[PDB]
């Protein structure tokens, strides 16, 4: 995973020395950091049932021309997988607020991705507007503090430009 | 059009034959089990009504996005006309059961359908399921073992009425695919 | 099965999930009301057979 | 015979007000009056005609047909004097192929495509015995212009929903195109030709241009072919509790 | 859609002329009419769960036949089915106040329904009975202005006439 | 007879329907002009001997050729039925603006009338010079009201379009 | 087909004089009662299944050798056609009240209607009755003085509008006759 | 087709959301200054006939060699076909002019016009020229800043009504490209 932590050892191990001063200033910043991004990431892991949901139909409430025919959300089993894809994402981003980067992320979502949702005929845009919805739901008093949300809101935008 | 025995007398026609006692045996089978196919085919259309709402009402419910805004079973506008369509291919696959040959079928219902459903938006894998499933209500009509509506048959096999029928339903997902 | 036309006039009560076009359906089909897609619950997957008796 | 198109993303058939003017003894028919008598005749010369775009040096030759249809009030009388015309045959029958002028009796005195080579070839049979005029008055003396149309309304693409074949309503929907279409752009070349004597079907695009406004006009096309293959033997099983049954 | 504009041009366009001096006098009639078809629109927008829970229960008050075996509404999907059948009802009504003539509620609620609701057995008599029990709940100073109780009440025996 | 009410008695005629919400929202628009082109139809028929008069003299005025002999109006007898047939338009006009639509105008003073001018060598250029003569000396502020003018020029410039 | 602005300028083109000051208020006397008129057509439009289906079935209840054997309106496809029949008069009757001229009734629907009847077997003595049945219940409506279904409207005289209608059903009776 | 209310309807139905409070100021403020759309529309119509002949006669003067034999509009037959011709192109953005919406010009008029047109060899590059003459003559009249025919309308702006049937020649003018 690219973290704070895997960032500042292999830099440490490709030059092939120990950890100095500045790689251990590199963890403090994981401490002072980890307070707001570990409440997004409770809130997200509570709420996520409701949360995907909401953005599942957001795709749908933007684009109804997938039912027709030939179309990714045809029938039942394409908009179960539809919304498994939705919580496939929203549980990749759970896991980047904890570890720190956009590691899990980067190895699980975004590579690879381009050439299966063209192989596959899954129109990319509709991967982007059930992330675009959430992005712009939340409140940033109401749901979480205000560096939760600046943490929350930025894995969800790094996701949006890598699929754009 | 052909039936089962005019379906015979064109493969003849390729080697301008006479239809002899070799060809004949297959056609002197088909009149002796011919109470057996009027005794199966006033168990599909007595029971028709019931066979197509259960199939277009239960390709819904494995599928709620064709009910949604946007899918294409949404209005009455839209629903009346898939349970028509029902209609219309059980139909077909009713006088074909009854020649015993899916010529009618093949020309008047199934060509050109394909186009008429990638022209008008109509999702062909869940209207293949609407068809999978009325075949399935068809051969437990045929071979008594539907679990309400005992019908008072005679005693002997079905079995070869029940493939034959379900053969025909075959046809319509094939021609739509 | 209850008949449910004999009992007096005002007994039999039901009540739907929610009065609304967009919530029993949505454009997808992941619908929590309608159809099949009512096993796609993140909840009840498990439940409370420990009540009862080792029978 | 529900037919979810027809009167709700389409207009109302025109024509004369009733059938029971003709036994009315004092009149002929409700009168209509020369308001609403020639906008009546404008959807006659639009539907015979295409949207050939008639100038007023073409209409002075059809100034006896329109004279004797306001005081016999039967449409189906002005329908033959316009098929009968000069400009009738200088439109569609000079210039084109034989199965052309055929195609567009089908398309602007019956409203739907012929279903058939069999029943295509019978209109051939007729014209060697008494040429055009043989094929126009056996149009329209049949049994299904007397069970759609009538001495009342004129004959327009009516979308039945419960066609005698499913070809059917394929090549009515190429036949007719969008309003701004008329039928002289082939340099003859009858469009339905290939696939009437072969038995194929039609383009889906060709089709979904001539749809009304409000019917998905064109999606459900899979980025694969358009047409079926004859020649192909899937194998479709039904799942039953023990494996999975080919019954084939 | 058949409204007061799109039936003054389709007999334009079937004749062959321009917008003539009749029809700028038609949308004349679409200036005036309007403010009691709006305020009576807005008025249902901001009010509808409470008018379609009441629609629903009157239903099932009256006809208490419908949770028998193989009946209409028989367990609580149907019953579910039922409450959204008169949501979407009224929301065509909500449809034809803004369009100004009874366009949307035959083309999308009205055009099938004989053929939908004979074949699925889901009685006329109850779906009339929910319908015609909000007619008269309209109280005319109460709920909406005098003229806005006209042009609201003018729809919902519209529907009633067209299921009965 | 091309009226307003008679368009949305024919538009319900045809489809079979009784008449609806929007039918009568339109009727309710030829009550708003009635006081405008009500009276300017009452204007014109006491005016009528200064402004016919005023007309036909001045159609000679641009059009001088018309005098000579081989041409329309070469003696006293053809000038006298050339104020005949601009006496039977201005009592056309006035018809329309009672009935509101085009219907005495167009099936009584317009069907034909393409016919007859060409045959018998009429010019319709010097009926185009005199009825638009009776535009551009119309003002509104001292003669007749506001609306009453816009509705009056609305349909002396219909017959200009039918005849050109 | 015209309407009451298009009667008083086909009564002046016979004597081909402007339409004056002098008759103008008989039009200005239409325009009053204009939402008058078009509350009053609002009622029968509303009312007008009910208003049917209580005319016909009254019809039945007067007259009971109707569904004898060799009735008029013995069997189910006869039973649906007066029915559709009713809801035609009651449409161009409708048609005539909101144009306010009879021409719209006389022309499209009251042209041998006597003798289609004649030649169809269709007794006259009933359906004078069963047009003077939705007669008087079309005056209740008009006029608020129905047993159910008081309708609101505002206060005034609506009873000049109440026998303008009571003529076009005068109209009817005459013709049919 | 749908018209300006019409086309607010079908986007809140793929929501399936009533038309609440939000969207009704964008269609109170359709008919605030909706006397200014048939206050307007009347500013075409009443000079369409000077109009369509004013626009292919600029036609001639920039392209000369269309009067040339072999050119589209050479003989007269094929003359009086172009002066009609674009009769109906200004037809259809009169009507979507007073119903606010693009749907009536769009699938009555623009469907399918350019691939007839190179089917009859009409040369769309001189025909778009002929679009955009009376799309500068259309916009004038409404502005009312004409030379001749200063029609006398009241004092504000129809600014906006003057860029919303650009928008309309515009579309034609983009089809045939
Ligand atoms: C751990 C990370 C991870 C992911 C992000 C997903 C990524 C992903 N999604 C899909 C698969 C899909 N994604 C969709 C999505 C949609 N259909 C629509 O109408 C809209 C376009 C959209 C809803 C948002 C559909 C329908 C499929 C299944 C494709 C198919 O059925 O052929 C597939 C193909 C395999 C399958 O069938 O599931 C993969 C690899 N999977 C993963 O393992
Ligand atoms: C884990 C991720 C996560 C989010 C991104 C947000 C997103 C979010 N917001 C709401 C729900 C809501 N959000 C708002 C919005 C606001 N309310 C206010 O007081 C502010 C003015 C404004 C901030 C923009 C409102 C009014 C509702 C209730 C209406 C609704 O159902 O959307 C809901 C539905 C549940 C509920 O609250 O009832 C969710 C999931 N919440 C989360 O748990
Ligand atoms: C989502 C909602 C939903 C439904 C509506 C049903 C729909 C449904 N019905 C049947 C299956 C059937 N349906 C019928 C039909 C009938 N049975 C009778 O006795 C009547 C006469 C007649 C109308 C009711 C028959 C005879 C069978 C198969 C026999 C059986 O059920 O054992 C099948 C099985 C087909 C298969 O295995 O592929 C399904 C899925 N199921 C659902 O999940
Ligand atoms: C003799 C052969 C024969 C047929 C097979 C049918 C085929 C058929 N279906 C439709 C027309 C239609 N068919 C459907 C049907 C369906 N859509 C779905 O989502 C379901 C999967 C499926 C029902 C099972 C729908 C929804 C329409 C209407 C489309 C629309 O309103 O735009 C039409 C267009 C004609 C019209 O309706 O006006 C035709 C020809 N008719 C025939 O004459
Ligand atoms: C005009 C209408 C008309 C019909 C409806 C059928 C009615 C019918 N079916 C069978 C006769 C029969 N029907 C069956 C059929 C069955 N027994 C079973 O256990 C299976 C469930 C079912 C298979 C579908 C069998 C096995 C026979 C006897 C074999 C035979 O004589 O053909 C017979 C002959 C025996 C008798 O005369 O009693 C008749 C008349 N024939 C007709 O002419
Ligand atoms: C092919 C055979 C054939 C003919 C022989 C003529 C004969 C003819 N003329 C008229 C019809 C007519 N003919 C006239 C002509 C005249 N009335 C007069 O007062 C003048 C003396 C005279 C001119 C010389 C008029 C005015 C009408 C129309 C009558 C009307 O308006 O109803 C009609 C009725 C059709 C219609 O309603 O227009 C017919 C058949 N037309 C034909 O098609
Ligand atoms: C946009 C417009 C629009 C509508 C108005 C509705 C109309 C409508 N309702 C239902 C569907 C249904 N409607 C009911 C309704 C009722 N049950 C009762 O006891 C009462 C009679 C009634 C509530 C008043 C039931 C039970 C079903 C399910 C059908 C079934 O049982 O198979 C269906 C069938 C398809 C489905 O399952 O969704 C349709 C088309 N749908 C639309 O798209
Ligand atoms: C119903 C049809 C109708 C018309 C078209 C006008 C036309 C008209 N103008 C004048 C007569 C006149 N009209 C005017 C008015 C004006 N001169 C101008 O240049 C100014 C723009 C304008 C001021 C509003 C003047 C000043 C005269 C007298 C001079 C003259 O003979 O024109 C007269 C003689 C009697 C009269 O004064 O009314 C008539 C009939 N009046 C009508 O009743
Ligand atoms: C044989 C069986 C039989 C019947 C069906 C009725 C038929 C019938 N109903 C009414 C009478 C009526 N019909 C209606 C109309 C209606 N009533 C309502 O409650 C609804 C609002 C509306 C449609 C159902 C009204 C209101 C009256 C009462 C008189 C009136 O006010 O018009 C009359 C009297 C007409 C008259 O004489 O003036 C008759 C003969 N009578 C019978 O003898
Ligand atoms: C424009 C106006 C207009 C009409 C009024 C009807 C007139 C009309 N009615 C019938 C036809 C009929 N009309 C009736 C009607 C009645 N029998 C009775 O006992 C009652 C007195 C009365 C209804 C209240 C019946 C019973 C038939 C059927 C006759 C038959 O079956 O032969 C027919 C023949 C068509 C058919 O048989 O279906 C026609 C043209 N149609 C129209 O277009
Ligand atoms: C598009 C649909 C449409 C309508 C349905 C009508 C609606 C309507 N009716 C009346 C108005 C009225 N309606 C009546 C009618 C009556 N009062 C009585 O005592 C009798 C019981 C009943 C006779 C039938 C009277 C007396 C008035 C007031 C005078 C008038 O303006 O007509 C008014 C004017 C008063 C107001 O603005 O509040 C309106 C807008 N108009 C429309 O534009
Ligand atoms: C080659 C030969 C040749 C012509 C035939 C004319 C044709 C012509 N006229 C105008 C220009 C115009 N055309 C009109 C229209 C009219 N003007 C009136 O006085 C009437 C009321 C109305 C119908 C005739 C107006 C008002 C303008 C001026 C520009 C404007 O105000 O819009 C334009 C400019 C359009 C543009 O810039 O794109 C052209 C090319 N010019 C030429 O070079
Ligand atoms: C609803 C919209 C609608 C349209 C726009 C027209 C479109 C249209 N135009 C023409 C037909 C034509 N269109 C043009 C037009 C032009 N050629 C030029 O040189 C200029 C650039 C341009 C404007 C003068 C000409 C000259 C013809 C006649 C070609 C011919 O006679 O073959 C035809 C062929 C008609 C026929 O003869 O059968 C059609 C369908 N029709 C419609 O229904
Ligand atoms: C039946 C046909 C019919 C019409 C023709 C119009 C006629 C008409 N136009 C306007 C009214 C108006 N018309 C204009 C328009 C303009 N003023 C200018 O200086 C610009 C050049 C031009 C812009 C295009 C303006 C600015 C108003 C007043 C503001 C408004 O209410 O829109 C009014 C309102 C009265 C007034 O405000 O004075 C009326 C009735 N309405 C109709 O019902």
């Amino acid at each position: 995973m690219k973290s704070v932590i895997t960032t500042v050892v292999s830099a440490a191990d490709a030059a092939g020395r120990f950890p100095s001063n500045s790689d251990l200033e590199s963890i403090q910043g994981n401490i002072q950091r980890s307070a707001a991004r570990l409440e997004a990431a409770e809130k997200l892991a509570g709420n996520h049932e409701a949360v995907v949901k909401e953005a599942g139909d957001a795709c749908f409430a933007k684009y109804a021309y997938l039912k027709n025919p030939g179309e990714a959300g045809e029938n039942q089993e394409k908009i179960n997988k539809c919304y498994r894809d939705v919580d496939h994402y929203m549980r990749l981003v759970n896991y980047c607020l904890v570890v720190g980067g956009t590691g899990p992320l980067d190895e699980w979502g975004i590579a690879g991705a381009r050439e299966v949702y063209r192989t596959l005929n899954l129109p990319t845009s509709a991967y982007v507007a059930s992330i675009a919805y959430t992005r712009d739901r939340l409140c940033v008093p109401r749901d979480m503090s205000a560096q939760a949300g600046v943490e929350f809101s930025a894995y969800l935008d790094y996701l949006i430009n890598a699929l754009s | 059009m052909l039936d089962a025995f005019s379906r015979v007398v064109v493969n003849s026609d390729a080697k301008a034959a006479y239809v002899g006692g070799s060809d004949l045996q297959a056609l002197k089978s088909f009149i002796a089990d011919g109470n057996k196919r009027l005794d199966a085919v006033n168990s599909i259309v007595s029971n028709a009504s019931c066979m197509v709402s259960d199939a277009v009402s239960g390709m819904i419910c494995e599928n709620p996005g064709l009910i949604s805004p946007g899918g294409n079973c949404y209005t009455n506008r839209r629903m009346a006309a898939c349970l028509r369509d029902g209609e219309i291919i059980l139909r077909y696959v009713s006088y074909a059961l009854l020649a015993g040959d899916a010529s009618v079928l093949e020309d008047r219902c199934l060509n050109g359908l394909k186009e008429t459903y990638i022209a008008l938006g109509v999702p062909t894998n869940s209207s293949i399921r609407a068809v999978s499933i009325m075949k399935a209500q068809a051969v437990a009509f045929i071979t008594n073992t539907a679990t309400e509506r005992k019908m008072s048959f005679a005693a002997g096999d079905c079995t070869s009425l029940a493939s034959e029928v379900a053969s025909y339903f075959d046809r319509v997902g094939a021609a739509i695919s | 099965f209850v008949d449910y036309q004999i009992f007096a006039p005002g007994t039999v009560k039901v009540s739907p999930d929610s009065v609304n076009a967009n919530e029993l359906n949505p454009v997808s089909g992941m619908s929590k009301y309608i159809g099949k897609t009512q096993k796609l619950v993140g909840d009840q997957g498990i439940s409370d057979r420990s009540d009862k008796l080792p029978m | 015979a529900f037919s979810s198109i027809q009167n709700v993303l389409t207009d109302a058939p025109l024509g004369t007000p009733s059938a029971m003017g003709f036994l009315d003894e004092r009149t002929e028919k409700p009168l209509m009056g020369p308001s609403e008598m020639d906008e009546l005749v404008y959807a006659v010369y639009k539907q015979v005609f295409g949207n050939a775009h008639i100038m007023e040096s073409e209409r002075a030759e059809l100034r006896d047909a329109e004279s004797l249809f306001r005081y016999l009030r039967d449409v189906r009388e002005f329908v033959r004097a316009l098929a009968k015309s000069n400009a009738y045959t200088s439109r569609f029958l000079q210039g084109n192929q034989q199965y052309r002028f055929f195609e567009l009796n089908f398309k602007h005195l019956l409203g739907r495509g012929p279903r058939s080579l069999e029943e295509m070839a019978s209109h051939s049979a007729l014209y060697a015995e008494g040429g055009f005029e043989a094929v126009i008055d056996a149009i329209l003396d049949s049994d299904e212009y007397a069970q759609e149309f009538g001495s009342t309304v004129v004959p327009y693409c009516r979308f039945k929903g419960e066609y005698p074949t499913n070809e059917e309503f394929n090549r009515m929907l190429v036949l007719k195109g969008a309003n701004s279409t008329s039928d002289k752009a082939g340099k003859g070349r009858s469009k339905l030709c290939y696939s009437i004597a072969a038995g194929c079907s039609q383009n889906w695009l060709s089709m979904s241009k001539a749809l009304p406004f409000g019917t998905e006009k064109g999606t459900g096309f899979n980025l694969i072919s358009s047409s079926r293959n004859p020649a192909a033997r899937p194998r479709i099983g039904t799942k039953i509790p023990g494996g999975v049954v080919f019954s084939s």
